[PDB]
């Protein structure tokens, strides 16, 4: 982290499509994005 | 009776009588004067001798000089032909016009309303300020407070207050200058004039004015208030008249006080001052009233002495205020205007049984978002918002947009924030402050709400920002 918003970003336009949709299954690269838009979406991994 | 001076340090003049020793308070004329010099008694030193304030300058006086009891306290004209005319801590006109030619004298210290005289009436005074009227809002026959450093707003929503409510009240209005600007003075008077509260020619004149400024030497500063609201007490009392007691400053009457109080010869209580600071305000603000006879709605300027609001002068004056304007030099700084602390400022009204749930619900919900965003600020402070959860970074930008909302352009001040005065309605205030708190303008951008008078201004200058 302390990156700004490197990460909530992504995260934030994650959701968003997710949401928008469809089957929905979804992968993170980089730790911090299965903390962030992780727990809504576990079962969604 | 004639006394002789004895001795003289600054204001304080030393008098000794042979038969005859003058009561506590009352006025003795010194003799052999060009111009009138009114010494009031202070204190019985025994011997025959009596310590003494004088009201105006005391040089070239003289040990041995004679002094005479006016057998009175400093007793001055009272009554409607005060009104439109400019007078002195003693009472006498200052406007070049002639003599004040009253009925009745009335002398400048009185005791205060009895217990049983008092009122518990509670209406709310709707001033069109938006952070007053939501948050801290005043009330007729009520006692306001504007504290504040210098330079931060006291005296310029003294002047909006009195366009936005002086102006259009059926009753009299007392401006009582203590200590302040001469210049001040003048600019009032005369703009008084213009808008015709004041009339020269007739007797239409719906203001008295009372003056005791920043050159005066200090007992005049320790008086004049004391003079302008005997004048506000006549009406009430006399006429059941309801009035508007404007003072700037009253911080100045305490600090005249501590002026004096060495003189008079006392240990020092805190921070220099008078061991009899809080009795001094308290004789005093006491009088400042409405009762069951008149109605007194008092807005007075309390200057805060290097911004230190634990100063014993601000600090003992919360206790006599229904409501308080407490301005910040931060807020101020950052642009909004009137710089009110919105988490400082209070109001007895304040209540949903007053001011309705609606009203109630607002106020203490966009307080609740600017302490949380208060609570945000250290850490925003040092790593900015980055780091922010998605729902802090929402309490943060609605703040923004509440703590820009809450500035708004005074008629007074337009010379200044280069923008058209707004007089903003009570509706109009609890509604747009819903709505922003309610989520309905989250798209838009915080400058459109920076200095604007209703919402419906605020989603316009937001198209003009395109």
């Amino acid at each position: 982290g302390l990156c700004g918003a490197i990460h909530s970003s992504v995260a934030k336009q994650m959701k968003s499509e997710a949401a928008n949709l469809k089957e929905v299954k979804i992968i993170g690269v980089g730790d911090k994005i299965r903390s962030i838009l992780h727990r809504t979406h576990s079962d969604q991994f | 009776t004639t006394g002789r001076i004895v001795a003289v340090i600054g204001a304080v003049v030393d008098v000794q009588f042979d038969e005859g020793l003058p009561p506590i308070l009352n006025a003795l004329e010194v003799q052999g004067r060009e111009t009138r010099l009114v010494l009031e008694v202070a204190q019985h030193l025994g011997e025959s001798t009596v310590r003494t304030i004088a009201m105006d300058g005391t040089e070239g006086l003289v040990r041995g000089q004679k002094v005479l009891d006016s057998g009175a306290p400093i007793r001055i004209p009272v009554g409607p032909e005060t009104l439109g005319r400019i007078m002195n801590v003693i009472g006498e006109p200052i406007d070049e016009r002639g003599p004040i030619k009253t009925k009745q004298f009335a002398a400048i210290h009185a005791e205060a309303p009895e217990f049983v005289e008092m009122s518990v009436e509670q209406e709310i005074l709707v001033t069109g300020i938006k952070v007053v009227d939501l948050l801290a809002p005043y009330a007729k026959g009520g006692k306001i407070g504007l504290f504040g450093g210098a330079g931060v707003g006291k005296t310029v929503l003294i002047m909006e207050l009195i366009n936005n409510v002086a102006k259009a009240h059926g009753g009299y209005s007392v401006f009582a200058g203590v200590g302040e600007r001469t210049r001040e003075g003048n600019d009032l008077y005369h703009e008084m004039i213009e808008s015709g509260v004041i009339n020269l020619k007739d007797a239409t004149s719906k203001v008295a004015l009372v003056y005791g400024q920043m050159n005066e030497p200090p007992g005049a500063r320790a008086r004049v208030a004391l003079t302008g609201l005997t004048v506000a007490e006549y009406f009430r009392d006399q006429e059941g008249q309801d009035v508007l007691l404007f003072i700037d400053n009253i911080f100045r009457f305490t600090q005249a006080g501590s002026e004096v109080s060495a003189l008079l010869g006392r240990i020092p209580s805190a921070v220099g001052y008078q061991p009899t600071l809080a009795t001094d305000m308290g004789t005093m603000q006491e009088r400042i009233t409405t009762t069951k006879k008149g109605s007194i709605t008092s807005v007075q300027a309390i200057y805060v002495p290097a911004d230190d609001l634990t100063d014993p002068a601000p600090a003992t004056t919360f206790a006599h205020l229904d409501a308080t304007t407490v301005l910040s030099r931060a807020i101020a700084e950052l642009g909004i205007y009137p710089a009110v602390d919105p988490l400082d400022s209070t109001s007895r009204i304040m209540d949903p049984n007053i001011v309705g749930s609606e009203h109630y619900d607002v106020a203490r919900g966009v307080q609740k978002i600017l302490q949380d965003y208060k609570s945000l600020q250290d850490i925003i402070a040092i790593l900015g918002m980055d780091e922010l959860s998605e729902e802090d970074k929402l309490t943060v930008s609605r703040a923004r947009k509440i703590q820009r909302f809450l500035s708004q352009p005074f008629q007074v001040a337009e010379v200044f924030t280069g923008h058209l005065g707004k007089l903003v309605p009570l509706k109009e205030t609890i509604k747009g402050f819903q709505q922003i708190l309610a989520g309905e303008y989250d798209h838009l951008p915080e400058q459109a709400f920076y200095m604007v008078g209703p919402i419906e201004e605020a989603v316009a200058k937001a198209d003009k920002l395109a």
